[PDB]
């Protein structure tokens, strides 16, 4: 007809049932309709995984459980869900069905991909490595992103993941010509809206006049259903492949959180009739991840960089879901308790955190060397930390005593501020260049700046407003 | 009074009744085991639909079938024959609101369990109203004040705004929840206090309490007996929430405090189980994240379009042993607005509240709190976990440097400044008073075990001498130089006072 | 020498005391690993089995 | 009268009952089965419903043991929940799960009975007072002070002193103050129900003869009960303390022990109820039963139900279910650590988690409040140091460290309170101290008055003149 | 052999069989206890016994608990350790004292089966392999025992 009923509603997912004349395909989207609790003509859109059966099938739903009850009609679209796209889909923030959420008028939806599609061959992946600067310390120092590959923010509970992405996306949006692209994946509703008024603030939505902006809001919402929140990381994924291959644009992606996909889609797949994995999550993990990091790639038609929050919960590595997105990613950055307990910002494990593109010979070959001067004294002295906590600094012997003050000295420095972290710190950021950055470490891992305090390195943008902080520091020494 | 005056009012509620045409969708209950009734027919029955019984005991449709319907039993049926006809109301948990709550102890299907009598209302907020709209709402940007000195200094709750109280058991945390509560004295802010799954001597304590403070004039306990099923045990916080959206989209900006959430997640895990909803990890269910989700996601700050008020949230969380890689504490870390903790080391360690800043966080910052204390100690928090790294790296003392003297010695003063006695509420303006004594060093060469004896006659002096700083600065809310005068002219006083002696 | 001898003493009881308290740390582990890994695997094969 | 008919289903202690059509009993009533046995058909298989279970027939527990009868007995309805005889009949007879006198006594007069279990006591009929009362033993006086009227928690493994710790407990508050005091055992060794019962004799609270004059019930279930008779016996006791509360009005004593037993008495049921369970064992519903053991217990507007309930942590363990609803439930936690127990002391009583909301200025006096916060901070950062004062060894601290440390193990062994019952298990006949004793020991150990006498010269000696004489013995024998 | 009546199945037999021979054991020793005479009943060992009552539960399909044991195993312990006492003259003042041998492993006895049993005895009797491997045979640890 095709016309069904829904024969068994439990949580989001929906039992939907069909006469034998028609019984569609996976992933298509279906909508019940007209019916609300006020009477009112409320639709919900839902699309299906498993097919259980009988014609009858069991769906998931993109919007609330609540409205619909079972022997309701279902207008399946014949076809899997699509999304608007297109630069007319810029500036407006909209659904995982499209629906501009913006609440003024909505965007033309006449180009609409489907959400469901091909990932695109290694053929056609653009091999070409580069190089990439982002302007923040410790990141184009020891972590150098690639100008086309995929970035993670190995993230703990809650630390420095989403104002990293706020700083990193104010340094790199107005840098960044071609097109851009933040998907809210399950994202904090209410920091997702700071962001918003962030993109208001330094006109990169551009609010008095529209579809000029570069950058394109796509939120989902916490409180919406994990059914919901299992495709709007593919809308927002779609709606970078609309712009990297037909607009075939440089594109850059921005999605938070990507552990919110996994958990949604965990989530509902123990409820849809299937058997748990190891701890967390669904057994199709993989493949969701498979999904999207293999259609999120830089192609030889368009460019993209996409960069991604990942959520870790209970903040460690052997979690599965981190398991196998450090296995999906290629810039990895990981945020530590213990940096942010000592304040120091971005609280990245330098020793966790590396990057494909730290080759000697595509990052020069003495910045490598001052790459690996940092870490090798940097992971000599969390070696030796505990040996400190327990037999005191001023017994462990010298030729490691200078060390473990002068790396001490190489982590707070590293803490830089942020043009938008000063209302958390107190002074404005800092936009750092990485030939200041490669210059003030080859003062302090030489042990030209071993005079200086440690405090004076304490979240500083420059080694020469650190010079000017410890003339600073000692002046108040005096006085 | 008795068989004299009614009988009027009885005709007239007699006469003119409905006698309705209505069509109702009614099921013959098949199988109720502990606390749930998987009713057989009942077609057409919206999941979250109230089911009348034949006792009285109705209950909400959560899951359904293609043969059976999910239903529990908020008020627990203790007989329910076979084959009753349990109907549905068609309304969907819809909860009656009005301003006449303002101290009366409800329970969560909004009855009055206080003892004070039953409340008129007329609107009917439903149970699972969404959260207001991402473009709809604005950024925190507007103080609120906690009365307790460490949380307003470093992690700051902002009206709108939802901090994460998080800690072990028995460390104060509805203490410190009630006094962030009773710290709303004119500042228009009404408090949901919704007490979920402990002692009805406990909230019947806090109750007293909010008696004596005279608090329970504008707030709204929701009490959860333990012995309450557990439905109604996990159902209680979307009532709470409900009934603050209620007051929030006038105009009216609100504060709520559930009390607990585990105990949310645990009759929720309890009903969702007994429903044979097959669970996620730790035992529970999975969506213990989506329920909390929707909880805390309708707390929130409106803006000026639709009112502008507000609806911070505190849900607090209990958490054994000091985990955090516990599932809900787990959740909730991901959902809130930042955490705070309350180590049992910093309490019975003698910091009361025990919000050690290396792992507590505000996570939408000074924009939420005032612009004078912005101005006077937004480096504060940072010198502060320097200062525990730095004490911490102090166990290795043998010769230190006296740049790292002076600064231990500092935040040492400074941690000292940051005890305050039980309950004493200190005025936002002492506590601008008590951060600026620390960052500019007056407390430094002064004694480091008497700085409480110096902060009650500094606050003492400065309430008698010079209350004027405290006026002008709250209605500018910026810490100016005539505040930096003042401020310096008591100290000066007052450093000589507690000098000599 | 009494100097290097009171060190000598003090790390020929920290030696011990460390490896005791690396005994009951390695138990404590070994316990601990046990128990979260067999509520684990119980909670999964209840997941698994209640179908 | 009601509903006869036949079970359908016995598995285990679980049994399920089919019955007629037309009319299914009650949820949570109970209803005998005949049965069968060796030596004629006795009501001794009681039962209780739990799951009416579709096509007429409902799902029940069992109270006794569940051998010999079958399928197809005859059953019957009693319709009603559980009675069980109360009033002064309780008094001094050591009556079972159904509240028949197993005491090889009289059967107990039926004219005065009560239903098993009954609603939650009101909002309102909750009291206000924060009452407080001492016992004599000096580390509850000092730092965990017990809400009377309100719910006193026993923590701690097994061989930490729970049920000894109970023993002196009763052992004072028995001759003490205090109206009725009824004791239940909820999962009790029945050697150890006896020995307190003898106890009781023996002291004479309880009545050999006339014994309508105790002022005791102590309603004992064994340890070796089926899972439906632990899962019973302990709303049998809150309904005699609540009837008593409420008829005698009386301040009662609740002395229970343990109702981890009675919430795993309740898992084990479940599971074979076909309930799925829960966290690491147990049944879905322990929240919601100690909800009902707990929130069933209050101090009326006339009957401060005083309840020293015990639970068995189970390995020690302090984030399992069972202590984390328990200790939200209760008000005085007292934790039990083994390892005090393995050093030595008794009771074995860490500070730092024992505690209590009456621990609190505006009720046991501000003096007596900062005397806590003056142990529990130097104990606290005992604790903080000892973690790293075992590696590594003694003298690397400061000097104000070491004589921290020195304090502190001071208080510690000043907290070995020698306990009257235990007597006959050490040797040391036991002592009595109060709330002048209770300020003056931490008074001169805080002071430095007490502060070159040795660490066993106030080991297992409550009073501080006790530990001077003591010292003054140990220096004598030199 | 005239003072016991050995009860011996070993690893060979089915679990359901080591399940129920000290339930046979102690059924026989209530029969001697109740004929008037002293009697004493050796569990050897009574953790093997849980072993085997864990695997019968488990081929029963019942759902593991606590260290995937069993929440029935108190109760199951709690039957065979209960049946042991010592009767009065009322009855003939039999006595069943009773040592039922349990194996700590590792000496946690932070363990489930051990703290169980404890949990239901009159006391500990410790025996450290540390003091069996120093030479004090027999090795019982008396602080704690
Ligand atoms: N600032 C303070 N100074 C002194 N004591 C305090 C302070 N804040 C809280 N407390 C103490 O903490 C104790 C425990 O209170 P509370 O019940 O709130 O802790 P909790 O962890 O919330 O326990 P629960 O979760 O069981 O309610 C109270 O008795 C109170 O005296
Ligand atoms: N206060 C005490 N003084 C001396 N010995 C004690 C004391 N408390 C316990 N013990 C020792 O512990 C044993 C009894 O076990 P304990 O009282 O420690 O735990 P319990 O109360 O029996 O716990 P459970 O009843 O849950 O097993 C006795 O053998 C005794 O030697
Ligand atoms: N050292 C620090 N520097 C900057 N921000 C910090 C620091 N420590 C804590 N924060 C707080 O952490 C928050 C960001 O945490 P983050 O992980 O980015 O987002 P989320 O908490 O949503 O995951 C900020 O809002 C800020 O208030």
């Amino acid at each position: 007809k095709n016309l069904g009923r829904i024969a068994q509603i439990i949580g989001p997912v929906l039992d939907v049932a069909f006469p034998p004349g028609k019984m569609p395909n996976i992933y298509n989207a279906l909508i019940v309709k007209g019916r609300d609790t006020a009477g009112q003509p409320m639709n919900v859109t839902c699309e299906v995984q498993q097919l259980l059966g009988n014609n009858r099938v069991r769906a998931v739903a993109m919007s609330a459980t609540d409205g619909l009850t079972r022997g309701m009609e279902v207008i399946d679209t014949g076809a899997p869900l699509s999304v608007p796209v297109g630069g007319a889909t810029l500036g407006r923030i909209f659904n995982v069905l499209g629906e501009p959420v913006d609440n003024l008028g909505p965007v033309d939806t006449r180009t609409t991909s489907p959400i469901h599609r091909s990932a695109p061959a290694f053929t056609q992946l653009d091999t070409k490595l580069s190089i990439f600067e982002t302007g923040i310390k410790v990141v184009d120092l020891l972590a150098p992103y690639r100008r086309g590959g995929k970035i993670g923010l190995f993230g703990g509970a809650g630390v420095g993941k989403t104002v990293l992405i706020m700083e990193l996306i104010n340094n790199i949006a107005k840098a960044h010509g071609g097109v851009s692209v933040f998907g809210g994946v399950g994202e904090r509703t209410r920091e997702g809206n700071d962001l918003y008024m962030e993109m208001k603030e330094s006109g990169v939505i551009n609010e008095q006049n529209i579809a000029e902006s570069k950058v394109a809001l796509v939120y989902g919402q916490m409180n919406e259903p994990p059914g919901a929140r299992m495709r709007v990381g593919l809308t927002a994924l779609t709606m970078a492949e609309y712009f990297r291959d037909v607009n075939e644009q440089d594109v850059l992606l921005f999605i938070d959180n990507i552990f919110r996909f996994v958990q949604a889609g965990s989530e509902v797949s123990a409820l849809l009739g299937r058997m748990p994995s190891a701890v967390g999550y669904q057994p199709t993990l993989s493949t969701e991840m498979g999904s999207l990091q293999e259609r999120i790639t830089s192609t030889k038609e368009g460019s993209i960089t996409s960069i991604q929050a990942v959520y870790v919960p209970a903040d460690d590595l052997t979690d599965p879901a981190p398991a196998t997105t450090f296995a999906h990613l290629d810039a990895t950055t990981v945020l530590s308790r213990g940096l942010a307990a000592k304040g120091i910002y971005p609280a990245v494990d330098p020793l966790d955190s590396t990057s494909t593109m730290l080759q000697p010979r595509i990052v020069g070959e003495e910045h490598y060397e001052i790459a690996q001067r940092v870490k090798e004294t940097l992971q000599r002295y969390k070696e030796l930390q505990d040996i400190i906590a327990i037999l005191g600094l001023d017994e462990l012997s010298e030729e490691d005593r200078l060390t473990v003050a002068r790396a001490r000295k190489i982590e707070r420095f590293l803490s830089q501020p942020f043009f938008v972290a000063e209302v958390f710190t107190g002074s404005p950021g800092k936009y750092v260049g990485l030939a200041e950055t490669i210059r003030g470490f080859q003062l302090i891992l030489s042990g030209e700046l071993d005079s200086l305090p440690e405090q004076a390195f304490y979240l500083v943008g420059n080694i020469d407003e650190a010079t000017a902080k410890a003339m600073n520091l000692e002046m108040e020494s005096k006085l | 009074i008795r068989a004299d005056e009614i009988s009027k009012i009885i005709r007239e509620r007699i006469e003119g009744y409905n006698r309705e045409v209505k069509v109702v969708n009614t099921g013959t209950v098949l199988q109720v085991g502990d606390g749930i009734a998987r009713i057989h027919g009942l077609d057409e029955v919206m999941a979250g639909e109230l089911v009348e019984f034949e006792e009285g005991t109705i209950g909400i449709a959560l899951n359904l079938e293609s043969n059976n319907v999910g239903v529990v039993l908020m008020g627990d049926g203790l007989m329910i024959q076979e084959g009753s006809s349990v109907k549905a109301t068609g309304r969907i948990a819809q909860i009656p609101v009005s301003e006449a709550y303002l101290g009366r102890v409800i329970n969560a299907l909004a009855k009055p369990i206080d003892g004070r009598g039953e409340i008129t209302a007329s609107e009917s907020r439903l149970i699972e109203s969404p959260a207001p709209g991402i473009m709809s709402r604005r950024s925190v940007y507007e103080p609120l004040q906690t009365g307790l000195i460490a949380i307003d200094a470093m992690i700051p709750v902002g009206r709108g705004q939802r901090e994460l109280i998080i800690g072990d058991r028995q460390t104060g945390k509805t203490a410190v929840a009630t006094d962030t509560i009773l710290n709303q004295q004119g500042q228009n802010v009404i408090c949901v206090y919704v007490a979920i799954g402990q002692k009805a001597s406990s909230v019947a304590q806090v109750v007293t309490n909010f008696q004596e403070r005279g608090a329970m004039e504008y707030t709204i306990v929701v009490a959860e007996t333990a012995d309450s099923p557990a439905t109604l045990q996990y159902l209680a916080p979307y009532t709470g929430a409900a009934l603050a959206e209620y007051f929030m989209y006038r105009e009216r900006h609100t504060l709520i405090i559930y009390d607990d959430l585990s105990k949310q997640a645990q009759a929720y895990r309890q009903m969702s189980l007994l429903l044979r909803r097959p669970p996620g990890r730790e035992a529970y269910p999975g969506d213990v994240f989506y329920l909390h989700s929707r909880l805390l996601e309708r707390a929130a700050k409106l803006s000026s379009l639709l009112g502008e008020g507000s609806m911070t949230a505190l849900p607090i969380v209990e958490t054994q042993a000091g985990d955090v890689s516990a599932y809900i504490p787990t959740n909730v870390i991901s959902i809130t607005d930042g955490q705070i903790f309350l180590s049992a080391d910093l309490f019975n360690a003698g910091i009361r509240p025990a919000i050690n800043v290396g792992i507590s966080v505000s996570r939408v910052g000074s924009a939420a709190q005032i612009k004078a204390m912005k101005k006077v100690a937004g480096k504060l928090k940072l010198e502060l976990a320097q200062f525990a790294e730095l004490e911490a790296f102090a166990q290795f003392a043998s010769d230190l440097d006296k740049a790292t003297q002076n600064q231990l010695a500092r935040g040492q003063r400074l941690r000292e400044l940051l005890k305050q006695p039980q309950s004493a509420p200190l005025t936002v303006e002492e506590q601008v008073m008590t951060i600026y004594t620390g960052t500019n060093g007056y407390l430094d060469s002064l004694e480091l075990d008497q700085v409480r004896k110096y902060l009650v006659e500094l606050r003492t002096y400065v309430k008698t001498n010079k209350p004027e700083f405290q006026e002008i600065i709250s209605s500018t809310k910026t810490f100016t130089e005539e505040a930096e005068a003042l401020l310096k002219e008591a100290i000066q006083e007052q450093m000589e006072r507690f000098l000599l002696q | 020498a009494s100097e290097l001898a009171a060190r000598m003493t003090a790390m020929s009881n920290a030696t011990d005391n460390a490896n005791e308290l690396k005994k009951t740390l390695s138990i404590n582990y070994n316990r601990a690993r046990q128990a979260k890994i067999t509520g684990e695997i119980l909670e999964i094969v209840a997941g698994a089995n209640a179908c």
